[PDB]
């Protein structure tokens, strides 16, 4: 599950990469910016513990830190606005499909946003519940309800629909993130069949700036 | 070295086949060809590998032909699917034989899969509200060229609803907004040269 | 309140700073080895974000990390047996006692031990309770009673006595750490006046390999 | 530069004064001298500063005698206490006038403070036990020299005394050990040319 790291200027950030490699020998780092291409940036050898920069990169900008066995991290220093993008993590493994040819397996990515404003404190998403119209259930015996989120930063977000009983996420419909006065807003909706009108159903969001670091919980009362 | 991907957006109907172009200028003797895949959640998946002295690659629905003269590689998918809409990449292994190498990538050829032909269907229009903001839901319609106007006195903000594809086969839409006179607001929907209101459903 | 960090060879370690200074320009680090002198290893420039090593010290060995504002850590690479000692933090400030003369202030110190054996798993201080003899209480109208801890590695440890009602530390007496076949052991004792013979008392130990990393609390019946 | 501390341990009793020696060699025109102090829990505490052109330092119970010609500095502690037992260091500020200089450290002179002279007193011998291992607690006694012993048919392990100063002013002691038959184990103590048993305190 992709994440998001947000930091100001003249500061440092930590990017963690989550592969599960046993007989690891090398760990290559990358970067994929918008409109550009994914390009390698350095790499690191497990046995000798040394950083091998690329041509043109100033020393003292990228560090790899191992905090326990088979655990790796990349640390960035002196952040400028050109640092932002998506960062990966690779090793040559043969491999996840267990084949004979060395193919570079990739991580999952992390978005880094370098800001300068730090204006408003609470930039956590603010829910709003739209109660379905009972007239809709009269014709086709189906209810549709809309979940609206507003005032969040950055634009990385997640939406799920639960039923409070099982760990199965219901298939639903999704909008599009739209920018409203330097902050984003989004919504999604789900349809309930007639057979589950009396059952309660749930919707959770996953955002970097959630309160207490835990997923926000939205509880929808059953339709009467 | 250099890798080129000229296309920037493609769209093909369901159950057809596509083809993407990759031209590479190299100066080595042995190399390997890799095609990749990225989902809109920023996740990179290995797709297929060609090889230098190997025959034409074929792994399931993925078929690749290789030209060693002009150094051109073409990727073709046999059967399309709605979840196949993802950027595809061309990666060059130099020389592709050690565990200290790197890769060079193209720029990406995004594909989009659109639903096939379906019969015309009448939109059903509903309205729900909360507080000040109101939104009128629009059920299935086909064409996708539906313009919705909300009749009211004081306007605050408008938004472009949706072009979302439902899994039955017909698109859906949800238009948002807020109005000062939130007591009773309806929206007018016109599709296939005919206009359907919202109050006629009750 | 000195801590301890225990790591093997061919691995890395972190030493956490302890000072709270907000107008800080440079951050210096020191090392104190056994029988030798304390010597500065490097220092750090806050604004430009640069390390300045010392002569004979290989690059790629000490990295200073800052995870948030006014928070610093030292990371050490490729540990060898000659790395063990006590590490400090220091800055030039004028100062803690509201002085006028620039004088360097030191942190708290952290002991690092580098091992090779990794023999045992249960290496936390195990308790054993000594109840006073019946003779002692009757003649002298006082009680004195003992706590014994043993089989812990490393040898850094603390001990306090509490009375379960007040947040005041009692004044007990302390032995010495004695090596017992690649482990360590230690005991303490406290005297109790008769007026608190009915009361309850505690003994708490701060050791690195405590279970879940929390202080042990030992309850002695009245 | 270089800093020398010749001594390695001293011993003074209470309410007395001690003096420690430090010799240095340098080639600067101005410098500063610092005296520090380390507790057994590893804490460094600033004590006093000398200075190149400053007169003799005098700050509470710490005073410094400065020898400019011979490059010598000595620290005097006036009235000792029981909490003054710690190592002391001599540090050279090189040159110690900016925000980027360092310090050169000596090796440290440990001091220890012993209790004042008091008339003799008789130990009281008690024994406590648990399971197998049995200790014998020896109550307040004077002077320190003592030879306590646990007499039993069998023994397994045995440890040294833990003679420790008590807040009263007279030492206490604890000796441990584990015995196969701990039911009948007693402590015999020979102090001040006379013997005290534990069975005469029942």
């Amino acid at each position: 599950g992709t994440k998001s790291v947000t930091r100001p200027t003249r500061s440092s950030a930590e990017i963690t990469c989550d592969l599960t490699v046993i007989n690891a020998f090398y760990i290559h780092w990358y970067l994929h910016q918008e409109g550009k291409a994914p390009q390698r940036l350095l790499y690191y050898d497990v046995s000798n513990s040394k950083d091998v920069l690329e041509s043109g990169l100033s020393p003292g900008k990228y560090y790899t830190h191992t905090p326990r066995r088979w655990s790796w991290i990349l640390i960035l220093r002196n952040l400028i606005e050109n640092d932002s993008g998506v960062y990966y993590c690779a090793t040559w493994d043969r491999g996840n499909p267990k084949t004979h040819y060395y193919k570079k397996l990739f991580g999952s990515g992390t978005t880094l946003v370098v800001t300068d404003k730090q204006l408003d404190a609470d930039v956590s998403p603010k829910p709003t519940i739209f109660l379905p119209s009972i007239a809709e259930t009269k014709l086709q015996k189906a209810g549709t309800y809309l979940c609206l989120l507003e005032k969040f930063f950055p634009d990385v977000i997640k939406i799920h629909w639960q039923e409070k009983k099982s760990n199965t996420i219901l298939g639903s419909q999704e909008g599009n993130t739209m920018k409203t006065n330097d902050t984003y807003m989004k919504f999604s909706w789900l349809t309930v069949p007639e057979e589950s009108l009396d059952k309660e159903h749930r919707c959770i969001v996953r955002h970097e700036n959630n309160k207490n670091g835990v997923d926000q919980e939205i509880i929808f009362p059953p339709i009467k | 070295q250099k890798v080129t991907q000229a296309q920037s957006s493609v769209s093909m109907p369901v159950r057809k086949a596509v083809t993407l172009n990759c031209l590479y200028e190299t100066s080595w003797w042995s190399y390997y060809i890799f095609w990749y895949k990225q989902l809109p959640s920023k996740e990179m998946i290995f797709l297929i590998r060609q090889g230098s002295d190997e025959q034409n690659a074929k792994s399931g629905r993925y078929s690749v032909n290789f030209k060693k003269a002009a150094k051109s590689v073409a990727l073709t998918i046999s059967a399309l699917q709605l979840e196949d809409s993802a950027k595809y990449f061309c990666a060059l292994g130099d020389p592709g034989g050690l565990n200290t190498d790197k890769l060079i990538f193209g720029k990406g050829t995004r594909v989009t899969v659109e639903p096939r032909s379906q019969p015309h269907t009448k939109p059903s229009v509903f309205v729900m509200k909360n507080g000040t903001n109101v939104a009128c839901l629009v059920k299935e319609f086909y064409p996708k060229d539906i313009r919705i106007n909300l009749v009211s006195s004081k306007k605050i903000t408008e938004f472009d609803p949706a072009i979302v594809i439902s899994p039955s086969g017909k698109y859906n839409a949800v238009k948002l907004g807020k109005y000062e006179d939130s007591n009773s607001v309806t929206c007018s929907v016109q599709h296939d040269n005919k206009t359907v209101h919202s109050t006629d459903f009750e």
